[PDB]
DNA sequence: ATAGGAGGTATTGTGCTTATCGGTAGA
RNA sequence: AGGAGAGGUA
DNA sequence: TCTACCGATAAGCACAACTACCTCTCCTAT
């Protein structure tokens, strides 16, 4: 599966504050989205300006307004393009060796002047020596589609997080059950690559907030990956859980040992096989 | 850096638990050891060095495991021939490495061609972020030893094959270091169950 | 109905149902991030946009599947009430 | 249990220096029929 | 809308949502009835019938030679594999 | 004649991958330009003029910039002299069947046959790149398949024409075979087959097998059912009914919907329920098909004050409504509302074919 | 006239019925026929139009 | 993203830049014509998202997320506990305020934090 | 035994088994 | 007697 | 510095795309 989806729980010592599970939670969306640079630059251009800097620097223009609403700042976002930039360096096959972002509040820029409340951005390319990046089709092609798909906010990995409200989780806390209704955090992350796991991904992008999410309850809700996971056991509780939801989605009335059974019958060689021929074959063998 | 050492403290508090659990005489001032008193007694740099310790079982003071941590990430055959003639000169028969990047198919099969004569764990420093046993949907899981499964086999009258399979990469089974033919007892929120590790 | 009269109250009842149900979920499509600014309690000059464009929203709703959800479930909230006027409006003898 | 059909008629003319080519079933009713 | 789009870019797609006022007893609108039967055509189709035979069907295959044996624990007829060592309903009668 | 926008794929590096506007006339791969100038063009100017796309976006000005390179590096000096002809020449000399007609001659009869002058061809071509860029830029709507505009029905006069077209072929190389082998080595009578036809014709009407309408083999069915007796309702209902076909019967599309252009047309409450439900349109009352017209309306249009297109590629259009009959473009007229009444007045007074259909739309400005 | 589109108004139909000196919902009064009691409720009669279709019970017979 | 035709052949001109010269020039290749560039722009595209054209209607891409709704916090005008909370600047405060909306149809109140 | 050119077009949809395609790790 | 193609029932 | 397997990206290949059913028509080259 590509969406992989998650499930993320609030801790308990957040309940001290008053409404201190909103905004624990809005600060974890917050900070675990992804926001493309592309959504907050509005207009990109290319002015001819004139180790050595090289012609065709790129000017990045943004409204004031946006990174208010989205409460960042150009010092932060030049810093993010900066880190991501030196993280992976490994598209971008030219003379790159050096780049470097500046930020001015003013531009001399006399092409036009609607907005008087935009910063603008100001990037520029090096070369080593070389007129190999003098043009301007290459840098059209490749770098601005790279700088308008670097992430400003969040994680590559994760697409999009959503706050949602629920009265029976698939996690019951151990005490404290008289709390009739929780708020949890969906995410859901990209699978481009199968390289890494989603769930490995995800624990390294929240190390700044371990603390706020409870790790203790904390589960994917996929049912083949979560037995790699948390075991077979907790893989085996989930699927119980989601075959009681449907079963009552159904509108039908079932009893628990038949979906007990069920449960216990597709997990009875550690793994849960598929319906499929290759299935059954493979848990006979 | 202070990121890398809040994490190394992580998985230095996962992996005292473990060893806890799996009852290898862990001292309740490792356990309880904070974060402020971990970064007081680590000192300027880990160099990840100073998490290399040994250990003893509570039980029986012969059995002994050491911890080994590289000091770089992609270990080589040559690395993991230092490790065991380490392990060798010390005379330890179990070990548990914890690297940050997946191991050398080479060292994969090195690892595996001298599996016999000792065994060795590996565990991805990801992995050990967070603590799999204490969580509320893994039930209680307990490990029996030879008399016990063998009065298990005998009052149900049934094979090793005839009963619940758990396959050996399931992270329950590393978690407690859970060999093949073993098997374990689980109660859930009474019937209990046993899965037959293969 | 009992006579006329009664049919026609039950009309005219059931098409101002209608009419504030559907104002109910004109008023429920506005829970977006694109309305925060009008959301929050201040001074906003634009009260009268959201409401003399009638013919919009049910464009933006047929346009959007998240808005349409929203939309009926709505709909459906408020279309209860109108539902439980027939016990009101209904004889005992009704064989329905 | 026959075929409603009618007989197509056409010159053919063959140089060097009205034949039968089909049935085309009819539609009752149609422009030809009785 | 119904005269493809309404020009406010040119939408290609839609999600239909009308309400009609007019009961059965009064009469359907011409348009009323159209989107009666835009609506209704749904269930007029047959083809996903197959769904609940095919899922019915890999279920009992799968599920078939399960059965309880004479010392209380639940075993599968190949190899008399060991799938529930007690039945786990909640009485009252065994 | 078909125009595709699509990445470059030949000659193309990694960093240069664009979208580009390529020509797939009888299976060349020319590029848009080279066919632009080769068709009595000689200037970039006026070449974007006959693409009025009108609007400013950066895409198409890339695309289009992106095809002019494209042209440019394919062929060298192009613009000059005529070389571009030379070069499509070639091209098409280079298809696995090329055509027995010379490069001059194909131009006028394999490419829009409709228009004669072989500029006004390009100022057509250029109206079709305009259509294709504006329904890129999402100001024009496509085309779709469950829309009755788009669709047309034949009964009788289209589906037994491709079958007695086929069986005259085969019977034609049964004739010249024949006449092959006795030659070397009779009455013409006795040269035709007069069986073949008949026979295949029998086998059609009992098989129920047609042929398809663009392959030879893997022949439809369900094209000829049998009547019922039950009621004169049945046999009533069963020549009034429409057939689409699917690729597959499991998953169609929309088409299994009723649609607004079943107005009035095709019964939308009533259809089969199954398989092909939503497939089978029952034809309303008022159902009419239309057939082809015999008189010419070329010549009555240019009385009710149509203009004739100009043949000049460098004079451009200010506000003349472009004219379509049958999708070929054969005039220009200054007002499209007074044009339009004209001619539904001269419709409604049996000057004109009572089945015609008139349309005036604004936003497409035709 | 019965025109789906044209149909007439309820109102004129349980006038026109109400004229022919019947009760304007379309129900009359009834008495059983195995006792001859009067039934409490008036049982609703009108003459429609029904069709039988080809399908008939030996035809299904095996 | 911009293109200009030389009045000497009527053809497109690309941009080019000269050492030497330290000025942007535009000459094309169909003539011999070098002339003076104006306003040193050589691209200025607006920045937008309409990629996948014709398909955001079928597949919900959810350009526009819903607001998230709390059942914890009890409404004063009326004894409901469905509301929606959000975060929004104030008229002339600065930082992020939480706010609050009543899910009530036949409420419509609203109240900050 | 012979016969049945050649055309731009206008089913998906999941598993499985290749090839190939670079691609680092070890001596 | 076996097949292929259509219209159909629960 | 040259071997030595070793996971990824397309390209085909193989079943699966529902029960109980009931009628009619057409079919077996030349
Ligand atoms: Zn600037
Ligand atoms: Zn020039
Ligand atoms: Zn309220």
């Amino acid at each position: 599966q590509r969406e992989q989806t998650m499930s993320l729980y609030l801790s308990e010592y957040l309940s001290k504050k008053k409404h201190g599970f909103e905004y624990g939670s809005l600060e974890i969306k917050n900070h675990l989205e992804k926001l493309s640079f592309s959504e907050i630059v509005s207009t990109s251009m290319i002015i001819f300006s004139p180790v050595p800097l090289s012609p065709w620097v790129c000017h990045f223009h943004i409204s004031e307004k946006v990174l208010k609403r989205k409460q960042l700042s150009a010092e932060s976002v030049v810093s993010s393009l900066n880190e991501q930039y030196k993280s992976r360096n490994r598209e971008l096959k030219l003379d790159i060796v050096d780049l470097d972002i500046q930020n001015t509040n003013h531009c001399s820029s006399d092409d036009q002047a609607m907005k008087d409340d935009n910063v603008c951005i100001t990037v520029t390319v090096v070369e080593a020596s070389k007129h190999s990046v003098l043009e301007l089709d290459a840098i059209r092609l490749v770098l601005i589609p790279f700088l308008l798909d670097s992430p400003v906010k969040g994680d590559q990995g994760i697409k999009k997080v959503n706050i949602l409200w629920t009265d029976r989780p698939k996690a019951p806390k151990r005490n404290g059950n008289h709390l009739a209704g929780e708020l949890y955090l969906k995410v859901t992350m990209y699978g481009d690559r199968g390289k890494r796991n989603c769930w490995t991904a995800l624990l390294e992008t929240c190390l700044p907030i371990m603390d706020m999410i409870d790790w203790g309850r904390s589960h994917p809700d996929n049912i083949r990956q979560c037995c790699s996971v948390y075991g077979i056991d907790a893989g085996r509780s989930i699927f119980v859980a989601n075959l009681e939801s449907a079963v009552s989605d159904t509108g039908k009335e079932i009893l628990r040992e038949h979906l007990l059974l069920v449960a216990d019958s597709l997990s009875v060689t550690g793994e849960f096989v598929a319906l499929n021929a290759k299935g059954w074959s493979k848990q006979r063998q | 850096t202070e990121e890398e050492l809040k994490r190394l403290y992580r998985i230095q508090k996962t992996l005292m638990q473990m060893l806890r659990d799996r009852g290898y005489f862990i001292a309740d001032s490792e356990l309880t050891m904070t974060k402020q008193q971990f970064i007081r007694k680590h000192g300027d740099n880990m160099k990840r060095e100073d998490l290399v310790t040994l250990k003893a079982k509570r039980n029986d003071n012969s059995d002994q495991l050491y911890i080994f941590f590289p000091d770089e990430a992609k270990v080589g055959v040559k690395t993991m021939k230092m490790y065991t003639n380490r392990m060798k000169s010390e005379n330890v028969f179990r070990a548990i490495l914890v690297v940050q990047q997946n191991l050398t198919p080479f060292a994969r099969t090195c690892i595996s061609e001298i599996s016999s004569k000792f065994h060795l764990e590996v565990f991805q420093e990801a992995e050990m972020l967070v603590n799999i046993k204490e969580h509320v949907l893994v039930p209680e899981h307990q490990v029996l030893t030879t008399e016990e499964k063998k009065t298990l086999l005998e009052r149900y009258t049934v094979k090793e094959t005839q009963l619940p399979r758990i396959q050996v990469t399931d992270p329950i089974a590393r978690y407690f270091g859970l060999k093949r033919g073993q098997v374990v007892k689980i109660i859930r929120p009474r019937y209990v169950t046993y899965r037959y590790v293969v | 109905s009992s006579d006329l009269q009664s049919r026609k109250n039950l009309t005219e009842e059931i098409s101002y149902g209608l009419r504030e149900a559907e104002q109910v979920c004109n008023k429920q499509q506005l829970m977006v991030e694109s309305w925060r600014d009008f959301l929050a309690v201040n001074g906003e000059d634009k009260e009268e946009d959201s409401v003399s464009d009638l013919a919009r929203f049910c464009y933006e709703r047929q346009k959007s599947a998240t808005l349409s959800e929203l939309a009926v479930s709505a709909f459906k909230d408020a279309y209860r009430d109108v539902q439980a006027l027939a016990y009101r409006y209904g004889d005992q003898s009704n064989s329905f | 249990n026959m075929t409603y059909s009618a007989r197509i008629k056409v010159n053919v003319q063959v140089e060097v220096f009205d034949i039968l080519i089909g049935s085309i079933p009819v539609m009752v009713k149609s422009i030809l029929c009785k | 809308p119904l005269r493809g789009a309404k020009g406010k870019t040119t939408t290609e797609s839609y999600v239909p949502y009308g309400v009609i006022e007019n009961s059965f007893l009064t009469g359907l609108n011409p348009l009323e009835s159209f989107v009666h039967s835009v609506t209704s055509r749904d269930s007029s189709f047959s083809g996903n019938a197959d769904l609940p035979g095919t899922l019915s069907r890999r279920l009992m295959f799968f599920m078939r030679d399960i059965y309880a044996a004479y010392d209380g624990t639940v075993r599968n007829s190949f190899g008399n594999q060991l799938v529930q060592f007690t039945y786990e309903t909640d009485g009252p009668v065994e | 004649f078909i125009v595709r926008l699509s990445e470059n794929e030949k000659a193309e590096d990694y960093k240069r991958r664009e979208k580009v506007l390529t020509v797939y006339f009888l299976s060349t791969e020319i590029p848009v330009w080279l066919l632009f100038f080769a068709l009595g063009v000689s200037s970039d100017k006026e070449a974007m003029d006959l693409i009025a796309f009108d609007g400013d976006d950066a895409s198409i000005t890339n695309s289009l910039i992106a095809s002019i390179h494209v042209a440019d590096a394919v062929c060298e000096a192009f613009r000059c002299g005529n070389n571009a002809l030379t070069y499509v020449e070639q091209q098409i000399k280079s298809t696995k069947f090329p055509p027995a007609e010379s490069v001059d001659e194909c131009l006028h009869l394999y490419l829009f046959p409709g228009l004669q002058s072989l500029k006004k061809k390009a100022r057509f071509l250029g109206y079709m790149v305009k259509c294709l860029l504006n329904s890129y830029a999402g100001k024009r709507k496509c085309e779709n398949r469950d829309s009755f505009r788009n669709k047309r029905i034949e009964l009788a006069g289209e589906l037994l024409e491709r079958e007695i077209r086929v069986h005259l072929a085969h019977a034609r190389r049964k004739m010249t075979r024949a006449m092959q082998k006795h030659l070397s080595g009779k009455p013409i009578e006795h040269y035709l087959d007069a069986s073949v036809i008949t026979n295949g014709l029998s086998r059609a009407f009992s098989t129920g097998a047609w042929s398809h309408p663009f392959r030879k083999m893997e022949r439809v069915s369900g094209v000829v059912a049998n009547l019922g007796r039950a009621n004169p309702l049945q046999t009533l209902i069963d020549l009034r009914r429409t057939r689409q076909q699917v690729l597959y019967t499991g998953k169609v599309g929309d088409a299994r919907y009723p649609h607004p252009s079943h107005w009035g047309r095709v019964c939308f409450l009533s259809t089969p329920d199954g398989e092909n439900c939503g497939l089978v349109k029952n034809m309303s009352l008022l159902g009419l098909v239309s057939t082809q017209s015999l008189e010419s309306v070329v010549e009555k249009l240019f009385a009710c004050g149509m203009e004739e297109l100009m043949d000049d590629t460098c004079t451009p259009l200010f506000g003349k409504h472009k004219v379509l009959l049958n999708g070929d473009w054969v005039g220009l007229c200054a007002d499209s509302e007074s044009f339009v009444a004209e001619l539904k007045s001269r419709r409604r007074q049996s000057e004109l074919p009572r089945e015609m259909e008139i349309k005036r739309d604004k936003d497409d400005n035709e | 006239h019965a025109t789906p589109f044209s149909t007439p108004g309820v109102t004129e139909i349980t006038e026109q019925l109400h004229r022919a000196g019947f009760s304007r919902w379309g129900n009359e009064r009834v008495y059983n026929g195995r006792s001859g009691e009067m039934m409490r409720s008036m049982i609703f009669m009108g003459p429609t139009f029904y069709q039988r279709l080809v399908h008939m019970s030996e035809d299904k017979v095996k | 993203s911009t293109m200009k035709f030389c009045r000497e052949c009527n053809n497109i001109l690309y941009p080019k830049e000269d050492k030497e010269q330290k000025i942007l020039l535009y000459a094309c290749r169909n003539c011999d014509h070098q002339e003076v560039a104006d306003n040193s722009c050589v691209y200025r595209n607006e920045v937008h998202h309409s990629v996948s054209e014709r398909t955001q209607i079928l597949t919900d891409v959810a350009s526009d997320p819903t607001l998230p709704r709390t059942k914890a916090v009890r409404c004063s005008k009326c004894q409901h506990r469905e509301a929606v909370f959000f975060q929004a600047t104030a008229r002339g405060e600065e930082g992020m305020t939480l706010f609050f909306v009543c899910c009530n149809p036949n409420c419509g109140h609203r109240w900050r934090e």
